């Protein structure tokens, strides 16, 4: 697993900053030190994995949306998580058909202006995908009553 | 001859009803231009 | 010279259409493995 | 100020082809309006 060898790696880090703790006074320490941190907490932050949001309680809407964030703020090693969005929706043809609209008037919506490209790069299969020619596909209902039936309210 | 009164002429209920016409989410995604469009029936050249 | 310019439609829908060459002029009969 | 965020959007546009959108959707009068034509034309 790559999370014990991270929190061994970041643990080594820790001791070696605290062997270097205490001449904290000095400028040229001080840059090393947070450059050091900089480049570190940026690392550590992009390189999480994706054990922790699969639930029992996610629903098909909510597990695209979980892969769908992990595409959007991690892809810099996690490269078959396309692969699984494309054979994940193929399960969920049925589910897929429940939480959207009409076409005419999903559109004039609220808030599907912000949500059209994860809509429009969950629809088309391929999380690579590019919404550039402003296509129209079938709205996600946004509705509260739709939304407690087809997602869980913690990760909204 | 009934040819001629279909080629230059149409039926009065096209006219009557509505022009505009909707369509529907299951083409490979529409645009804009697809979304709202007239009737083929009544659009003439 | 060009006269017009055209694309062709996302839309289709197919036509079926049964052309019937109307025999307004019938021809001569047909006289002699 | 242009005095309107689509006038800005569409100034700014200006590049190359005119309508970019247009294009990449890839896409004829209504009858009754051909026949008011006809009527008002032999009418007048």
């Amino acid at each position: 697993g790559q999370q014990p060898l991270v929190r061994r790696v970041i643990t080594q880090l820790e001791t070696a900053a605290t062997e270097a703790r205490p001449y904290v006074n000095c400028r040229a320490v001080a840059e090393l030190l947070d450059l050091t941190y900089q480049r570190l907490i940026y690392w550590a932050c992009t390189l999480m994995p994706y054990v922790l949001f699969r639930r029992d309680t996610d629903t098909e809407l909510d597990t695209v949306l979980l892969m769908h964030f992990f595409y959007t703020h991690y892809r810099s090693v996690n490269g078959d998580l396309a692969v699984e969005f494309q054979n994940y929706v193929k399960n969920s043809v049925r589910h897929m058909s429940s939480f959207v609209s009409s076409d005419i008037d999903g559109d004039q919506k609220p808030g599907a202006e912000h949500m059209r490209d994860v809509s429009y790069k969950l629809f088309v299969g391929n999380l690579q995908a590019r919404d550039a020619s402003g296509l129209m596909f079938p709205i996600i209902s946004t509705r509260i009553s739709t939304v407690n039936l087809y997602l869980s309210p913690e990760r909204m | 001859d009934t040819s001629r009164t279909a080629d230059s002429a149409l039926v009065s209920t096209a006219f009557g009803g509505s022009v505009f016409q909707e369509n529907r989410l299951g083409e490979t995604p529409l645009c804009r231009d697809e979304l709202v469009a007239v009737a083929p029936g009544a659009a003439s050249t | 010279t060009v006269v017009r310019v055209l694309r062709p439609p996302s839309t289709f829908e197919q036509d079926h259409s049964r052309l019937v060459l109307d025999e307004a002029f019938p021809t001569f009969p047909l006289y002699d493995a | 100020d242009y005095g309107n965020v689509a006038f800005k959007y569409l100034a700014l546009r200006d590049d190359g082809r005119p309508l970019a959108w247009r294009r990449r959707c890839s896409g004829v009068v209504t009858t009754r309006y051909k026949a008011i034509t006809v009527a008002v034309a032999v009418c007048q």
